[PDB]
């Protein structure tokens, strides 16, 4: 993923290794010059998943999905069911515990547990 | 009436739809990459999620996944919207008249006649979407997603979503009537009318030669055979005796796809005559492509508190395959003096405990998968191990310590193999990158859904919430000793 | 419309042709019709290569080496002519040289800053619309269309020139 | 401003009256018929050439016993008024006098033609004739000589076949002369001003010339049916330098994997031939290239790429940098 | 074609009040102003003398 020109050559040199003298030399095609690397580092890559090229809304794939809902719990000040539920952390805790946000509009509560 | 009275109509309807608006902003909210603001904790970045109001209607046209529970909570908030047309206006009105009655429309088609027209959503649409607040103002290139996309971005494919605060009787905008050719489109053309009726033609004769006999049973006309031993009806009278009980039959579910309502929904539903039709079409394997499960949570769960939202995170962090591409952020093929061309993975702390994984535990279900899986590379042979480190020790990236390393000894022999970079860089690199970590390696995807009224019933409550995981050999025999 | 999305109308043609007016059934969609103010383009006989030179644009160097430093190409209908120094004062004094009935009337000349180009059309097939202009509104039955647009205070704006102008819909009133 | 609300208000209205006076409700169908005729068949009959004739198809003997080869020019197109002999009489032709009679209106051409054999004023046809045009009969005349036969409520843009009155509805079509991006694949056209010069420049997978292994995003062009690499063309004229070849891609982006499809592309270009050795080895190639297809152009190929590639921009430096 | 001579729905006779009507439009009086003077209350009988082509004078010269 990394690329260097030829000093008074102008070609696109290779990543070769030498065998007996442990160290890596760049080499050109032509001239066949040697060169020591000061980098130590053929490839980088920001590397994502990319499955979906221009397909965000022409297929019914999702990459983010939506939270669940269930209605077996009752909030506090709504008197409502029909709350959202997931598992985060809160200011450093040893594992996940459960949350809930209320969906019901004009509401906003939000309860731990 | 007279005068202030279309005043403070005006003025409520203008903050009814600037309400409906917000509502809909608070429902973007239940994404799985917002979890850490919905908990009990101080933020910093909570005023970019509350200032910015263009750009949560900017991601509302791409990306239909979300636009779902954008529409649905917009059509539930407006009907206290829709019910201003009861404390405005006389009951002698000759539209609430033919509207209580239910003679000819509903409320539905006043208040667009009076107040608003509501919001205007389509099946698909390409490369334009209605912003908010559509003006004459409105009409720049970079902050508009009609000309151009965003400045920062693949956004080819739109689906629009917009609301119109101009009703049928103060006068339509040249761009809110150009809002409703786009979304009216849909239900001026004529070249549907075929479907139900090439439906009904072969849904006609598998039921046409099924009559009445004498015999108190129905028959078939062909081989005198028996479909059923009783006709199921409801009336204790038996009267229906010679009759062709099919002929009746397919008629009924005719009179059902004829006057069905397409009008669809845009990319969830298809439609409710494609419903029907793929009811209908039972033996009609088309392909394997996409089979989805259920899973019913009835189990000892509970009788524990919260057992069921407990339960069905279990399942769903066992039963979602997670690809090793969501985890890695730096590939790093770094020259070594075994082969000298060894690969890192830099893995973040944060990404990998939101995740509920560790360092000590990604290797092994990468050797686990690499053992099965030692004959589809290109040099299959001896000495392949991975190895976990805290620091990797390069110049490639010097941002902190907070990131944890494993190199990948690659495969290696001593004898005449191969190590060039062409094969380190094309099958062994996407071969790490797409073998699962957590899951199976055959579901797509699960969720988590709550249905009143669902299919095979408990038999001896309450409504019960089951998952619904989705396949990509069997289908049952495969998904039960995973 | 001789064949997706061609049965949807597009922002595009805000003007050209009717987002209104369809004949519904088999052929929704694809046959529209233009609206009042529509006219087509024609191939203009003059060459406008050599004009272009005079106005704040240099010929490209032919030598391989040297590249553009930051400079905007010009894209003569379609084709390379050279490099211009800013794409700020050379797109206004072209536009301020059309309206002096000097280049012909039926250009597109479209800037943009994204695509790094100035883009000029002279080709024949597009359509256009007359739009009056702000700048040369304060030179006040005797309005004849060539008075009209020699003197400059109306102009045929094209299909890519509607894209960097904002328009205002009232003529007296926004 | 200093001018007032109604004078802006009521200037729309004498604005629009005057556009629909001059150019009326017709401009496109009249003002692209009249170019038609006076620019369009002058070089339709002009951009043809000549014609060959030689049946000499055993030995050729010319210059033996004077073999006759047949050529052709044309030039001087004129087109006639629409007019039709009654009784040895030549009278007008009226679209009103077509329409009852069941009879075409239409009118003749002519050109110069010119034939030589050893070593005019000819008929080719006639086109149908839209009404009320240049060279109709319904033009520049006066009110009470257009009482006679035409109506007050018609107006031209219709042609007069002899079955029925046909018009002409606006093919719409893709642009010509732009750089055309594709999806799947990620091919860039190029439109023709000629005859057939389209250029595709290809990013697809490379299934040919690869050892099973070795099969990624490679730059390929589709010129002339040919499948040369790309980087082989940019060798084969101008730079001449590998390192002075990114400034004319250069587009200062995040190098993620484009930069690998780059090494690819240029590591296929390198396995077949060599690039940069010398000036006359990369022209080789396409030279070799060209002469390999079932229909050949002309074998000059160093001026091949001049009236066949690009036709536009002379220098053949300064092609590469487009 | 000409001007009808009874109205359509009430029935006044209104065919002879066709040249006086344009006579009186020769001069600057509005066209609500000159029905006023013919003596027509109702707008029934108004919209016949207000609302009609003359297509007989682009129909005599040929
Ligand atoms: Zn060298
Ligand atoms: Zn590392
Ligand atoms: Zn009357």
């Amino acid at each position: 993923s990394t690329m260097k020109f030829c000093r008074e050559c102008n070609n696109i040199l290779y990543p070769k290794e030498d065998k007996e003298q442990k160290i890596l030399l760049y080499a050109c095609r032509n001239c066949d010059h040697q060169e020591v690397a000061d980098n130590s580092c053929v490839y980088r890559n920001e590397v994502h998943h990319s499955v979906s090229e221009r397909t965000q809304i022409l297929t019914d794939v999702a990459s983010d999905p939506t939270l669940p809902r269930t209605k077996a719990v009752r909030c506090s000040k709504c008197q409502h069911r029909e709350a959202v539920f997931f598992q985060a952390t809160a200011r450093g805790e040893e594992g996940m515990t459960l949350f809930f946000v209320c969906c019901n509009p004009n509401c906003g509560h939000r309860w731990r547990e | 009436s007279d005068l202030q009275s279309r005043k403070n109509l005006t003025e409520e309807i203008s903050y009814g739809l600037r309400e409906a608006e917000q509502v809909c902003n608070k429902q973007q909210l239940m994404v799985e990459s917002w979890r850490d603001f919905l908990a009990v904790n101080g933020e910093d970045k909570e005023e970019d999620s509350v200032s910015d109001l263009a750009r949560f209607c900017y991601e509302r046209q791409k990306s239909a996944t979300l636009s779902e529970l954008a529409v649905s909570a917009f059509k539930d908030a407006y009907r206290d919207v829709q019910a201003l047309a009861y404390r405005y206006g006389d009951q002698s009105n000759s539209f609430l008249i033919m509207s209580k009655a239910g003679s000819k429309g509903n409320i539905g088609k006043l208040v667009q006649h009076s107040m608003c027209i509501g919001l205007q959503n389509s099946a698909v649409s390409l490369s334009f979407g209605f912003p908010r607040e559509l003006t004459c103002a409105a009409w720049n290139d970079p902050n508009s997603p009609l000309r151009g996309a965003k400045g920062k971005t693949t956004t080819e494919s739109y689906v629009p979503y917009g609301v119109i605060e101009n009703s049928f009787l103060t006068g339509l905008n040249p761009l809110e009537s150009f809002v409703h050719s786009v979304t009216s489109r849909d239900s001026s053309f004529s070249g549907n009318a075929d479907l139900p009726g090439t439906l009904s033609r072969r849904l006609m004769f598998f039921m046409r030669d099924i009559y009445a006999a004498y015999d108190g049973t129905v028959r078939n006309s062909f081989g005198n055979q028996l479909v059923q031993f009783t006709y199921e009806t409801d009336g204790p009278v038996e009267d229906i005796t010679g009759e062709a009980l099919g002929s009746l039959s397919a008629c009924a579910l005719s009179e059902a796809a004829y006057s069905a309502l397409d009008q669809p929904i845009s990319l969830l539903e298809t439609s409710p005559l494609l419903n029907l039709k793929n009811v209908l079409e039972c033996g009609s394997k088309k392909g394997q492509r996409e089979q989805t499960m259920s899973l019913y949570l009835s189990e000892y769960l509970s009788k524990k508190k919260h057992g069921f939202e407990y339960g069905s995170l279990e399942i769903k962090n066992h039963l979602e395959k997670l690809s090793f591409s969501e985890i890695v952020s730096t590939s790093m093929i770094i020259f070594s003096p075994l082969s000298p061309w060894v690969c890192h993975f830099h893995i973040s702390e944060k990404v990998l405990k939101r995740k509920q994984l560790s360092a000590e535990s990604v290797v092994s279900s990468l050797n686990e998968q690499y053992k099965s899986r030692n004959r589809e590379l290109k040099l299959d042979i001896v000495d392949l191990d991975i190895q976990n480190t805290n620091h990797c020790s390069s110049d490639d990236q010097a941002m902190k310590d907070d990131n944890v390393c494993i190199t990948v000894t690659v495969v290696e022999a001593s004898k005449h193999s191969v190590l060039e970079l062409d094969a380190i860089r094309l099958v062994l690199i996407p071969f790490l990158l797409d073998s699962p970590v957590k899951g199976d390696q055959g579901i797509k995807k699960v969720n988590i859904l709550w249905t009143d009224r669902p299919k095979a019933p408990k038999r001896n409550l309450k409504v019960t919430m089951y998952g619904d995981r989705g396949k990509r050999t069997a289908l049952l025999e495969t998904c039960l000793p995973i | 419309q001789q064949v997706g999305d061609a049965r949807y109308p597009h922002p595009s043609h805000w003007g050209r042709v009717c987002f209104l007016s369809t004949p519904d059934g088999e052929n929704c969609g694809l046959v529209k019709n233009m609206s009042l103010l529509g006219l087509v383009s024609t191939q203009s006989l003059e060459s406008v290569v050599e004009k272009l030179f005079a106005c704040g644009m240099e010929e490209l160097m032919d030598d391989t080496c040297t590249p553009l430093f930051g400079k905007h190409k010009v894209l003569l209908n379609g084709d390379w002519v050279g490099l211009c120094a800013d794409s700020e004062s050379f797109v206004a004094e072209l536009k301020s040289r059309r309206r002096q009935s000097e280049l012909p009337r039926e250009m597109e000349i479209k800037r943009d800053k994204d695509d790094n180009e100035v883009r000029i059309f002279t080709d024949a097939g597009r359509l256009l619309r007359p739009l009056l202009v702000v700048e040369n509104l304060q030179k006040l039955s005797q309005y004849p269309f060539d008075h009209l647009l020699d003197h400059g205070i109306l102009e045929l704006i094209g299909i890519e020139e509607e894209e960097d102008c904002n328009t205002a819909w009232g003529i007296k009133q926004l | 401003s200093e001018l007032g609300e109604g004078f802006l208000q009521s200037f729309c209205k004498k604005a629009a009256t005057s556009f629909f006076d001059k150019y009326g409700l017709i401009s496109h169908q009249l003002n692209s018929y009249n170019y038609f005729i006076e620019h369009g068949l002058q070089n339709v009959f002009q951009s043809f050439g000549e014609m060959l004739v030689e049946p000499s198809f055993d030995v050729v003997k010319k210059k033996d016993n004077d073999w006759r080869y047949a050529t052709v020019k044309f030039g001087e197109v004129t087109v006639e008024k629409p007019t039709f002999f009654s009784d040895d009489k030549e009278l007008e032709f009226l679209p009103w006098h077509a329409r009852l009679q069941n009879m075409t209106y239409s009118a003749r051409i002519k050109v110069n033609v010119q034939v030589e054999v050893f070593k005019q004023d000819i008929l080719i046809g006639s086109i149908p004739v839209m009404v009320k045009s240049i060279l109709c009969k319904t033009s520049e005349k006066g009110k009470e000589n257009c009482k006679k036969g035409d109506c007050a409520f018609d107006q031209g843009g219709y042609f007069v076949i002899k079955g029925a009155e046909k018009v002409f509805i606006a093919q719409e079509q893709m642009c010509t002369k732009r750089l055309w991006i594709s999806n799947s694949p990620w091919t860039v056209s190029f439109r023709s001003e000629n005859k057939r010069n389209r250029f595709i420049v290809r990013l697809s997978e490379n299934e040919k010339a690869e050892d099973y292994k070795r099969r990624e995003k490679v730059l390929t062009v589709y010129f002339l049916s040919t499948e040369i690499p790309v980087w082989l063309l940019f060798f084969a004229l101008g730079v001449s330098s590998d390192k002075e070849a990114m400034d004319l891609i250069a587009f200062d982006g995040d190098d993620a994997s484009i930069t690998n499809s780059l090494i690819a592309s240029i590591h296929v270009a390198d396995a077949v031939c060599e690039a940069f050795r010398c000036g006359n080895n990369a022209l080789t190639y396409v030279e070799q290239q060209i002469k390999s297809t079932k229909f050949p152009p002309a074998e000059s190929v160093d001026e091949c790429l001049h009236l066949y590639l690009f036709p536009g921009l002379q220098s053949l430096k300064k092609k590469a940098r487009f | 074609m000409i001007i009808p001579v009874r109205c359509f729905t009430c029935g006044k006779v209104i065919g002879n009040k066709w040249d006086q009507y344009l006579d009186l439009l020769q001069l600057d009086y509005t066209e609500g102003d000159a029905l006023d003077a013919l003596q027509l209350v109702r707008y029934c009988c108004r919209r016949m003398l207000m609302t009609h082509v003359d297509l007989i004078e682009k129909l005599l010269n040929y």
